[PDB]
């Protein structure tokens, strides 16, 4: 399961991240995104590759609309894939 | 229980040589396992019977308590989705470019936004270091980068066990030197277990946690790295310190220098 | 007898290999008729199969009906009968040569260099790799090449008897004094449609089936190393040649018994 | 253009092919006319490509003389004229399938598998090693091979038409209910010696010096590599069948015209 | 002047990508002489060049004071009675038995009695420890032995110079440990001077007296055994050292990770 | 050159030996044997293979007729051939 829900300016997620989860939340990517500042990384219990691009993807489109995401609660899993993939800074700050 | 893979009695003999009598070895997670033997008798022969593209004549293979043998042609498959390979060679399809080969797997195993699919095999390049070969047909990799790609490859499902079918064999001490750091990695991030196979001592025992000597058809003297470093047993020490002549003979079986040249 | 102990060993081995020459093709073409993949997957190999054979056939063709067109022109003469030459290059081309003949080049260019691909895609393990993607290659791999023969060879045989009987119209027509409303006039009443036209489909097509069968069972089952793969293509045109001339002369005991 | 100067690399690239291809048989046959070592030498290499080469020549020969005494049996019937059976397979195996099939399947066997052997000797460098043995592998390992050849086919292919035309004795005679010592009577003063039986040896013996050329010429330059020298063996059987109709068609011009 | 081999400056380029530019090595009397590489740019290239097989555009190369690409067809073949050569892959003749292999050039180079020449080749089959292989065909050779053979059959004519074209690669430590057992009795008794050409650092050492390194087509820091021990250059601590990331790259040429991931 | 001399009991030899010098003393197999008891290695200059397998043959037929050879005069060349092709004591001992 991805549910996921919003605080009108903040994008929330829940459940697990999986390679096969994620398709109907690439559907929602306009609607997804209202102007997000903050990404909770609350109830994340597995990331995987394309889990972390769906989530790179994410922040990246919130730019040219939106803010400058902050990001929060990583379970220091994503952190050892950021350095790993040697990800910059302005795709990924923090 | 932590250990992976686990083979109880394996007994082969394709029909004339009978290799492969009485063996026996665990594979646990989180480790860097090491198989090691003369050169030419396990090798491809092994990882093919571990893989279940041969199958024994006894003894029961486990992956997490599943029996190799004896699944079905649909159950074998889909637990296939867990462990790959990555050959001596490298296996490429010639008639592709490298981008199409190592994003191959992806299409052929789930479903992916297009653009999603495009950028997540991108980056993965990146982490063998092999972005700039993007869009290059695999005739032009000069051995050294072939290795690397095919393992960008292997790791495309998350998988949690790679076998190596020799990694390191005829390459250059830098390209040595790369493939030790990359495999350093790939356990210690993304917890995967990997089974390397090959015959190159000063290299293997600089990454590996529990080795397996094979020398004869026994998997005799087995253990740790430095508990085999001080193992004073006739073969163990003339393998892994390359003595010229031990148990293993110099010359060959003949006849006396009598009759031979003096006819 | 200690000799008739070595024969006992090849009666159990040579029968093992039609064992899995079936074994291998019954898989091949069983389950998922997925047609959504194999649509533009087939068609890059009907490039492989049937453009690059395409320019030897009619490059030969001209040859064959040249040289018809010139012995039988001699033969005829000693006979006093012009008009036959037309009735008879037809009759020769539609019933004996044409399907004799091309698939004979078939087996050459076409048969040995597809073997070819097959066994030096086991040599790199291309195959043995495709198993750890948990892809069936034999519906996936072979099927896409054996198809491609089959629909291949009865059109490699039609432009091989248009193209043949094209230069027999050339030499006894125009070079060696024929009327050319003469030369088609007796060939229009020669053949008939039910057991000539028809029936040079059936000896061409069944040629397909075991061409295509036997080139692509050697590839899968060969030496894997550099030695063995180019004996397997040389085994390859020389059972293809001897299964030609096998079928043929019972398809043409049938047709005219 | 900027096609055409695609092709003008390709107008001085495949011409100089030729050249190596006189260059390297003219260096093959010049100086040192040893005997000594080559006569057990080159007796080795008639075993290569003479005897193994014979066995598909006659078990092939027996379904030609099968099928043209089948489906001459219906021609003559229709004209009413059962003797001219002997004076038609006799006549159609001597001067136009004897010298053009028998050429075919040794370009099949004996063509592909002598340049296999010849690239795979560079492959594994006993060629560049024989150099450091200062012995001219060209006078050494090709001249037994080339005269082995042009030797073997004209012998080749005596055996073709007599298993040939035996077989066409058979299925008329025998089953065909026609009496043996009228068939053989309207073949003996058929053919005549001096432009038919010879003439069947001159159409043999000049394919057999271009076929064994154009073999081991392409076992000279193929890639060394296990992907080139199979190219190669396929690009040696569709070479040598053009080669064998491109001379045919000229070879029967000068006998006949 | 006791320098067996010496070329000048010789400048190769087959057509595209100029290898070999301004080169220069001496190979004395007495030695083993090492030439190491970064992997597969002089193998059997320079091998072929030093043999006289492929001709140079620029330098002169001294054996005893002739220059090789000037003499005659039959005096160049004269002079190949000195020098030979030991392929990576081993060439033997398949289609005979290893005893007439070993004892094939004696039959092409010299007249000697009928027993006498069966003897005396067959005491050299001793001499690389391998008598009791004396009648089998080059198939079931198993490869390490394969590379034996071949080195009896270059010890033929007496040899005063013997390439060695890449010796060691692809082979047990047993097997390494025996080659080097065997290549350092050939230059003490006999004095035969020998070209080892590979990449194996950890035994290339134990053997050799004067090193010459290749990194780029120049020939840039040669010297002995303890002095490229400790020469700090970054070149010769990346190869020697197996380090990872030097100046040699650890990654691709490619472009920026903003629009290759970002579509 | 092989020139070779006589005592009577006691084989000569001079000159170089080489492996194209050695036919004509093949030749000479029962008439140069004639109950030998010592060979001088006097001026040998190089040694060969052959040229040590012809003289390890003229060691070996000296038996069964005549005496056992006793040896001399070695330049210790041959003592390095010895020990490489690991020659036993009954075909030549020092
Ligand atoms: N049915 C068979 N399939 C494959 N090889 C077989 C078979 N029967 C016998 N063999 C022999 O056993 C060997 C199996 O291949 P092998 O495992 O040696 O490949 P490899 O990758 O070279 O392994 P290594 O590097 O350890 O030699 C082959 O060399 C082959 O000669
Ligand atoms: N005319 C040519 N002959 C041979 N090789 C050529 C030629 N032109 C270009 N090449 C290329 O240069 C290389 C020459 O062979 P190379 O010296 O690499 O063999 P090697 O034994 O692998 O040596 P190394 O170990 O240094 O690669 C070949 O890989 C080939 O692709």
């Amino acid at each position: 399961s991805l549910s996921w829900m919003q605080t009108g300016d903040t994008l929330a997620l829940s459940g697990e991240l999986d390679q096969d989860v994620l398709l109907p939340l690439w559907e929602m990517r306009e609607e997804a995104v209202k102007g997000i500042t903050c990404i909770d990384l609350s109830r994340v219990s597995r990331v995987d590759t394309g889990g972390l691009a769906l989530l790179l993807h994410l922040i990246d489109l919130a730019k040219k609309q939106g803010n400058n995401v902050t990001l929060q609660g990583v379970n220091d899993k994503v952190y050892t894939l950021a350095k790993l993939y040697n990800l910059p800074a302005d795709v990924l700050p923090r | 229980v932590a250990n992976l893979v686990d083979m109880r009695d394996v007994s082969f003999t394709r029909g004339n040589r009978c290799i492969f009598d009485n063996i026996s070895l665990t594979v646990p997670r989180g480790k860097i396992t090491a198989i090691m033997g003369p050169s030419g008798i396990g090798k491809t022969t092994l990882l093919r019977l571990i893989g279940g593209q041969i199958a024994p004549d006894h003894g029961e293979i486990l992956f997490d308590g599943e029996n190799i043998p004896a699944m079905s042609r649909s159950r074998l498959y889909t637990v296939r989705k867990r462990m790959s390979m990555l050959f001596q060679s490298g296996a490429l399809f010639t008639d592709m470019n490298v981008f199409d080969n190592v994003a191959y797997p992806l299409r052929e195993h789930t479903q992916l936004p297009a653009p999603l699919l495009h950028s997540t095999v991108m980056m993965k390049l990146e982490a063998v270091g092999l972005r700039g070969a993007a869009k290059l047909m695999p005739s032009e990799l000069s051995g050294g980068m072939a290795r690397r790609a095919a393992l960008a490859r292997a790791i495309a499902l998350e998988p949690d066990l790679i076998m190596f079918d020799q990694p390191f064999v005829g390459q250059d001490p830098i390209t040595m030197g790369v493939l030790v750091k990359l495999i350093s990695e790939l356990n210690s991030a993304l917890g995967v277990t990997c089974v390397v196979v090959s015959h190159d001592v000063p290299e293997v025992l600089s990454i590996a946690d529990h080795a397996w000597i094979l020398a004869d058809k026994k998997i005799v003297a087995h253990g740790s790295a430095q508990a085999l470093q001080a193992n004073p047993d006739p073969r163990v020490r003339q393998f892994l310190d390359g003595i010229a002549d031990g148990p293993v003979p110099f010359r060959y079986p003949a006849g006396d220098y009598h009759a031979d040249l003096l006819p | 007898l200690n000799a008739l102990a070595s024969l006992g060993h090849k009666g159990i081995k040579t029968l093992r290999t039609f064992g899995r020459a079936g074994l291998m093709l019954f898989n091949a073409l069983v389950g998922k008729p997925e047609f959504r993949k194999h649509a533009p997957l087939l068609v890059r190999q009907l490039y492989n199969v049937g453009v690059l054979s395409m320019l030897i056939i009619v490059v030969s063709g001209v040859f064959i009906g040249m040289v018809l067109g010139l012995q039988g022109y001699l033969v005829l003469t000693t006979y006093s009968a012009e008009t036959s030459l037309g009735m008879l290059v037809a009759l020769s081309l539609l019933r004996e040569l044409g399907p004799v003949v091309a698939a004979l080049l078939f087996a050459g260019r076409a048969g040995s260099a597809l073997t070819a691909e097959i066994g030096l895609m086991r040599a790199t393990e291309q195959l043995s790799s495709m198993e750890m993607m948990a892809v069936d290659p034999l519906r996936r791999v072979i099927s896409p090449r054996f198809w491609a023969g089959v629909i291949s060879l009865p059109l490699l045989t039609v432009i091989f008897v248009a193209v043949g009987i094209w230069g027999g119209s050339l030499v006894g027509v125009s070079w060696k004094g024929i009327d050319s409303g003469f030369f088609w006039s007796a060939m229009q009443n020669a053949v008939d449609w039910r057991m000539d036209l028809v029936n040079c489909l059936i000896k061409s097509v069944v040629f397909a089936i075991t061409v295509t069968w036997i080139s692509l069972f050697n590839g899968y089952d060969a030496i894997p190393t550099s030695a063995g793969i180019s004996r397997a293509t040389t085994r390859t045109v020389v059972h293809s040649s001897l299964a030609v001339l096998g079928l043929d002369f019972v398809l043409t005991a049938l047709m005219f018994g």
